């Protein structure tokens, strides 16, 4: 198919969906703000205008036909594109210095290229939302309403906690009822942040806490995640690099870290514990299928969605928490220093690890969790050429790890580590792996004696629902909330598309390749840790095991008429349903409001409104001290209030 | 009639006999359509009920009728044996009516209709000058048709066209006759309905859908709900015929929940048709199956868009999408879907009953048929009128609506709501048509009409329409979502007497961007009022830039 | 423990295609859409709450705050707007201190600006609990608001 | 901090450090300065973006020999401006 673009012959392609993609394939770029990530769609920006047969139209929704004359640049199109960009920028929160997309924002680059220097339109005010209650921070004033986060959370993650609300100028992507993200069913996977093209979705930066801790007199101890070393090299515009972890150790020691350890040691320890737990479960044939607990996002998702499977979750805690507890409870004693003196810093690729470190079951173990981007910011502040940094090994005794432990950084890592542990303890006759779908892999494993099981590896949350509904022929399931495992975590460098994730997995595989010891048992420091410290089962359980509790919303969210922020009060709630409204409810409410208008100088009385209390056909209902009255009237609510 | 057409014909003939029997006797019809009920039509019906029951002389029949086209002339009541027409029927003088007219039959001069043109009172609406000046083709039996009675509709020859189409014709010939008749989409676009039916039928797929768009597409029009409340069975028959033509086995009616009477009336009509067998697993024992359902519209102007309507029916937000692939191929749940207005489906059975030449006798050579309108604003006679596709604005404004109220003059007219056009006196003498005025920067529109007088400010009109559009935008694409709000801000600046020439140029250049780059029709026609008023009332904008407001209402500068 | 909502959901069979009708019914029962109620609906229909919130806040008939005891429905149609609807809205504001879409402290009054009511002959037109007052002006609006306030205040 | 409407956007050292240093909030209050904006001449002045490095003053005086812009006031109110905040088109 040959076409004419601005008057020159161009050969695009045989079959193409739209003119925009065909020209992009050729190498002819049309400015647009729709193609922003892998979860992008076409039709909203309206900036791809082209002229054909006189009339202007969008090129993303125009089918290319042979012998078509298209003019991609006319004064009318320049005027329209600049008008659209000015419209976007008029209501956009233009503070790029404090923005998380500074220097990697398409809107910022367009503002630079389009020479926009004044806002011809009014910076009209919207009812913006600023959610900072969770490690994932929401600021809708920078939102361009592309909708990528909604599609990511629904179609890719399967949670659907963020959606478009309202319409027109008030259109906003938000949670239900503007509920803080921490209180929703959000698993904090950070994939919406990874796909967001602006600063509307960002990670909570905690560098200030790290700096104030380093400046203090405490002993700062750091541990790096396996997937952090496989992606940090992107931020500096350099290629893959094995030994990245050791030069990271050098830099961290230079900035004042007393000890730097490897979370791969914790991964090996967790794999050992999980292998033995799973073997006991198999030999007893109970609490199956088993679920890995290494992914905090999956753990929170199960707590929200599968309260029945919470007993099937692995009791072993994640490598971060396992290694941190080992440090705080064993290494401190070995060093003769109180636990208050140690500041534990975790360098992770995940935004859900920030939540995990703040869990009520892990209180005070990990002090701060810093994502890969935050570590890159730490490196960039110093201005040292990290490439030129001389590597040095991790500190002992938690610095060495096996190839299986470092495999935790990508999908199929913990299952492979558990398989290696089992094979070493009791050989594996053969493993047969199937690929039912893109992100689902099922392995058929037979042990030497003859006891066999089926283990499944699932990466990318949202694929779990169908597999759990239709498949019941497995005994152990590995769930990773992010596609490709932790190499595509929420806290990884941006952009975070699939090609970059596959390259990160390849880098991690190459790093694994240079590991001599192949299984956790070959890790002598780990066997030493069991021999002198985790000898008895009591301490092992108190150190490496945790408990899980169901999550259910507890929303009262009843109408506030005359609320009292706090203090002993009476909290009178008046039913406002249609049945109760049919006779007296609203008029009684007026009586009480006027009563507290003339009386109730202080917050003794809280005139409040509530919806139907499932007591219809029993006269207007008014709640008192969380008690049912029935047949309510001003005198009755008064006497009860007495 | 639940087996074949012979018993249906017997039933229709017997119902015709019964209807003639009842009509020959004394009977009462109170217009319970919107507007009259706003004035107290329900109270008048209750008064008739109680008065005729306490005296206990019911062989009188009390019936509810639909809109009679004189909404402004108070509640409407007429007695059949002597077809007298009463207006402004207060609930208090109902006993007087019963005593003086129902029993004896003496004309009541004090309760008749006036004549705006000749300034006199005529006993019968059929003899009224406004009634003569109109062209009623869809509105049949004004003031003497039972809206809540399938029996009455059948007794008035209703449902005959559907039986003819099923037993005799085949979908191909139905589509052919629709195409030949030249019926054009009444939703406002004017696209030939026959072509749409052909597109839907030729689409590859066993399961197809028929959708009715009940929206008026205008916040100042009530034509569609009036038609629905008048003859729900006419629209129902049109929908069934369309489903048979395009080979669909399911129909969806989309009526706003804001109209309880229309929703209830259509539900009643569907239930009655199902009870009589016109809908169900096997209609008239002809092997054709069809059912219908009413989908309540929670209220969104953007839901008048085809894609937005389909999204709303499926239970999602009414968000439109790039039109191709058209709904005629992949609409509801991806299946082919036929989407037409209410008046289109109303026309369908009328065309089928009559021929193509007989249908084309009215209108012009491109736009045959009639167009039901809804005139508002300050006029002697406002309400629902029907005219053929050859009338001019002057005919409607003066001859049919009686002109303006004494002490009030013509300034401009709105013909299609926010997406319509603002026409001054220069275009008043232009015959309404889908082609004659579609080229002179105008459009007949859905059918709403509002008259703008000398004491109405055109900058204010533009501001009001842009405020409506800004509220109604779904917020999907940048041009509409942002530019409509920015244009509303600029128009508000003009209204508050703090605008400048730079603002005028900004508005002019932003209107072109909104019109061209917008995704759907809501944003494309969003700046239509701005463009219309700028082309016709530029001096008023200039005066506002100078803090004058020649119409003198914008409460922004006075008594300094 | 929700029973009427469960009855509605069973009636419409937990089908999302009937979500809007279900929400309408629930509103007519509760007078609005409580957070708890649609959380329960979300759980019953297996639909995330954010989706129901997006649907509810998109359409005008759905209100998230309780309706007033006397719900005022002012027409903003073209004819009513040019007949003096802004004056009606200003009188309502200066009398009860509210703007369209808001509710009073004691839930006594609520205001919504809507499209044509089909009674343009009465422009400007106002509806209060199904009672339509036409040919309204600031004086008349204030008079009727004061009268209804006295009538309700009587209580008796 | 409004980079979208700035000519140094993409080539600003301060912007690059703000990005690299991870500055995502400012615990220091945005104090109000008597900033000077000028658009009378083709050369546009905006002291709200000035970091008071003094390069422009040296360029104008030592390199160009005009010296029409120079440091005025002192302390937090230090500003690079023209004599008496005169518009640039009205100076030499
Ligand atoms: C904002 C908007 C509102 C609309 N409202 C209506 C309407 O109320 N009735 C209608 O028939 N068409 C309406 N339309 C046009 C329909 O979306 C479209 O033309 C449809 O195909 C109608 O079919 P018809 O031509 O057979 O009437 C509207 C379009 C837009 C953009
Ligand atoms: S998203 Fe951030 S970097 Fe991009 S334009 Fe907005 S404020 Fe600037
Ligand atoms: S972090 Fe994950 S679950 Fe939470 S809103 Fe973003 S995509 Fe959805
Ligand atoms: S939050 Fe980010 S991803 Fe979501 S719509 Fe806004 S800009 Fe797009
Ligand atoms: S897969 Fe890895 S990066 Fe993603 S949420 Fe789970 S632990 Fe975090
Ligand atoms: S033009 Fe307006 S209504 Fe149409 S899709 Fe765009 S934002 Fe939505
Ligand atoms: S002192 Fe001069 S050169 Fe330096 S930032 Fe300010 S204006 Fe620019
Ligand atoms: S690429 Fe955005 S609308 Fe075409
Ligand atoms: S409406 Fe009050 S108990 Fe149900
Ligand atoms: S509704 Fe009665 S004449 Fe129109
Ligand atoms: S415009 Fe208000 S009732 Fe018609
Ligand atoms: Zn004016």
């Amino acid at each position: 198919m040959k076409i004419y673009v601005d008057g020159r012959e161009v050969i695009i392609n045989d079959n193409e969906r739209n003119l925009l993609e065909a020209l992009k394939n050729v190498g002819i770029e049309i400015p647009n703000l729709c193609y922003l990530s892998e979860a992008s769609i076409y039709g909203a920006c309206r900036m791809c205008l082209v002229e054909i047969n006189g009339q202007i139209t969008t090129s993303c929704t125009l089918k290319p036909y042979e012998g078509m004359k298209v003019k991609t640049n006319t004064p009318e199109i320049y005027e329209m594109r600049r008008n659209i960009l000015e419209l976007i920028l008029a209501t956009h929160n233009r503070d790029c210095t404090t923005c998380d997309r500074n220097g990697s924002c398409k809107l910022q680059k367009y503002a630079e290229d389009f020479g926009i220097r004044k806002i011809r339109f009014e910076a009209l005010k919207k009812e913006h939302v600023r959610d900072e209650s969770a490690p994932v921070v929401r600021d809708t004033s920078k939102c361009i309403l592309c909708g990528d986060c909604v599609r990511v959370c629904e179609e890719i993650q399967g949670v659907g906690v963020i959606e478009f609300a309202k319409r027109g100028f008030e259109s906003v992507v938000t949670t239900a009822f503007d509920t803080p993200l921490i209180e929703t069913e959000c698993v904090l996977c950070g994939q919406c942040v990874a796909y967001c093209p602006t600063g509307a979705l960002s990670i909570r930066n905690d560098i200030d806490k790290l700096i104030e801790a380093l400046e203090s007199d405490k002993i700062v101890i750091g541990m790096i995640a396996p997937a952090v070393r496989a992606a940090i090299q992107e931020e500096f515009g350099i290629d893959e690099d094995v030994a990245m972890a050791e030069k990271l150790v050098s830099f961290l020691k230079t900035i004042g870290f007393d000890k730097v350890f490897d979370v791969s040691f914790g991964a090996d320890l967790v794999a050992y514990e999980e292998a033995h737990e799973f073997y006991e479960r198999l030999k007893k044939g109970e609490r199956l299928p088993q679920f890995t607990s290494c992914c905090p996002a999956w753990v929170k998702h199960a707590e929200h969605t599968y309260p029945q499977y919470l007993q099937n979750l692995s009791s072993v805690k994640s490598p971060q928490q396992a290694l941190g507890t080992v440090i705080k409870k064993i290494y401190a004693r070995k060093l003769g220093v109180p636990e208050e003196k140690i500041f534990l810093v975790s360098f992770m690729p995940c935004t859900a690890k920030k939540f995990e470190a703040e869990r009520e079951e892990h209180e005070g173990i990990v002090d701060i969790v810093l994502t890969t981007r935050e570590l890159a910011q730490l490196i960039k502040m110093s201005r040292i050429d990290i490439n030129r940094v001389e590597p040095q090994p991790f500190d002992r005794p938690y610095g060495v790890s096996s190839q299986a432990g470092l495999g935790f950084g990508k999908a199929g890592g913990v299952f492979s580590c558990v398989l290696s542990v089992l094979n070493e303890e009791i050989g594996i006759e053969k493993v047969d792996v199937k690929s039912p779908e893109d992100g689902i892999r099922v392995a058929e494993v037979t042990l030497k004696d003859g006891t066999s099981f089926k283990g499944a590896v699932i990466y990318g949350l949202g694929k779990v629902k169908k597999f759990l509904e239709e498949r019941k022929d497995v005994e152990i399931i590995e769930v990773m909330a992010c596609n490709y495992g932790c190499v595509g975590g929420g806290g990884q460098p941006y952009p975070n598309d699939s090609r970059i994730r596959e390259h990160r997995a390849k880098v991690l595989r190459d790093t694994m390749g240079i590991k001599s010891l192949l299984t956790p048992v070959e890790n002598l420091f780990l066997m030493k840790l069991y021999e002198e410290d985790l000898k008895d089962e009591h301490t092992r359980h108190e150190i490496l095991h945790t408990t899980y509790r169901p999550r259910r919303r507890y929303p009262e969210k009843d109408v506030e008429i005359l609320p009292v922020p706090n203090g002993e009060k009476r909290t009178v709630k008046v039913c406002l349903g249609t049945s109760c409204y049919t006779k007296g409810s609203y008029e009684i409410l007026k009586k009480l409001v006027d009563y507290v208008k003339e009386n109730d100088m202080e917050g003794k009385i809280e005139v409040l409104g509530t919806f139907c209390v499932e007591n219809c056909g029993a006269s207007p209902n008014v709640i008192v001290d969380d008690k049912i009255i029935g047949g309510a009237t001003f005198e009755k609510v008064l006497e009860e209030l007495s | 009639m639940f087996k074949n057409a012979k018993e249906f014909v017997q039933y229709a003939n017997k119902l015709k006999t019964l209807r003639e029997k009842k009509l020959n006797g004394v009977s009462i019809y109170v217009c319970v359509g919107t507007g009259c009920t706003a004035k107290g039509a329900l109270k008048v019906y209750s008064a008739f009920e109680e008065e005729l029951k306490k005296r206990n002389l019911l062989k009188v029949t009390l019936n509810r009728t639909g809109c009679c086209g004189r909404c402004s002339s108070g509640p409407l009541v007429k007695i059949m044996p002597y077809r007298f027409f009463y207006s402004n029927v207060a609930p208090e003088d109902v006993p007087e009516i019963v005593d003086r007219t129902v029993l004896k039959g003496e004309p009541i001069e004090r309760l008749f209709l006036t004549d705006p043109l000749t300034g006199e009172k005529v006993p019968r609406i059929e003899d009224t000058t406004l009634f003569k000046n109109q062209d009623f083709y869809i509105m049949e039996a004004i003031g003497e048709s039972e809206c809540d009675s399938i029996e009455d509709y059948i007794a008035r020859s209703g449902y005959e066209s559907l039986v003819k189409a099923l037993t005799s014709m085949t979908p191909e010939e139905i589509i052919e006759t629709v195409k030949a008749s030249g019926l054009r989409g009444r939703g406002g676009g004017g696209f030939p309905t026959g072509l749409k039916w052909e597109f839907t039928r030729k689409a590859q797929g066993d399961i197809k859908f028929v959708v009715c768009n009940g929206d008026e597409g205008d916040p100042g029009a009530f034509m569609n709900r009036t038609l629905l409340e008048r003859d729900p069975h006419l629209v129902l028959e049109g929908m069934i015929i369309a489903g048979y033509a395009v080979g669909a086995q399911k129909g969806y009616a989309y009526i706003r929940a804001e109209y309880p009477f229309a929703v209830k009336m259509f539900k009643k009509a569907i239930e009655d048709a199902r009870k009589l067998g016109l809908l169900g697993e096997n209609i008239l024992g002809t092997g054709f199956s069809f059912d219908l359902e009413v989908k309540e519209g929670a209220g969104a102007f953007v839901c008048g868009e085809e894609t937005a309507l389909l999204a709303s029916i499926e239970g999602k937000r009414g968000m439109p999408r790039p039109k191709p692939p058209f709904p005629a191929q992949s609409g509801l749940w991806g299946k082919p879907t036929l989407i037409n207005n209410v008046e289109t489906y109303a026309n369908i059975p009328r065309i089928l009953r009559d021929g193509v030449e007989n249908y084309r006798k009215r209108g012009t050579e491109n736009s045959p048929g009639t167009k039901m309108f809804s005139v508002a604003g300050p006029l002697k006679a406002t309400g629902i009128i029907e005219v053929e596709f050859g009338t001019t604005l002057r005919d409607i404004i003066y001859n049919i609506c009686g002109g303006f109220v004494e002490g009030e003059e013509f300034k401009a007219v709105q013909i299609g709501g926010p997406s319509g056009a603002c026409l001054s006196e220069d275009f008043i003498d232009m015959p309404l048509d889908y082609d004659t005025l579609k080229k002179a920067d105008a459009m007949v529109g859905s059918g709403g009409i509002v008259v703008i007088t000398k004491k109405t400010c055109m900058v204010e009109v533009a501001r009001f329409f842009l405020d409506f559009t800004k509220r109604e935008s779904c917020g999907k694409c940048v041009p509409c979502r942002e530019g409509t709000m920015q244009a509303y801000n600029i128009l508000e600046k003009f209204t508050h007497g703090k605008a400048t020439y730079e603002d005028l140029k900004t508005l002019e250049h932003l209107s072109k961007t909104i019109k061209t780059a917008s995704l759907c029709g809501l944003g494309k026609t969003a700046p239509n009022p701005i463009l219309s008023t700028l082309k016709l009332f530029r001096e008023e904008y200039i005066a506002h830039i100078e803090g004058e407001c020649p119409s003198g209402m914008c409460t922004a500068f006075k008594k300094y | 423990h929700f029973e009427k909502v469960e009855e509605i959901l069973k009636k419409y069979g937990y089908k999302r295609e009937n979500l809007i009708k279900i929400l309408l019914e629930i509103q007519e029962i509760y007078r609005y859409l409580p957070e708890d109620v649609i959380n329960y609906v979300s759980t019953a229909m297996g639909i995330p709450p954010a989706k129901i919130y997006g649907v509810a806040t998109f359409y005008a008939q759905f209100s998230l705050k309780p309706k007033g005891k006397y719900t005022i429905m002012v027409c903003d149609g073209t004819a009513c707007h040019m007949a003096g609807s802004p004056e009606v809205l200003k009188a309502i504001e200066e009398e009860t201190g509210l703007t369209p879409g808001n509710v009073t402290e004691d839930l006594m009054f609520s205001l919504d600006q809507v499209g044509c009511l089909g009674a343009c002959a009465l422009a400007p037109v106002m509806v209060i609990n199904g009672e339509v007052y036409g040919n309204l002006t600031a004086d008349k609006v204030k008079e009727i608001l004061r009268k209804i306030k006295e009538k309700e205040r009587e209580s008796a």
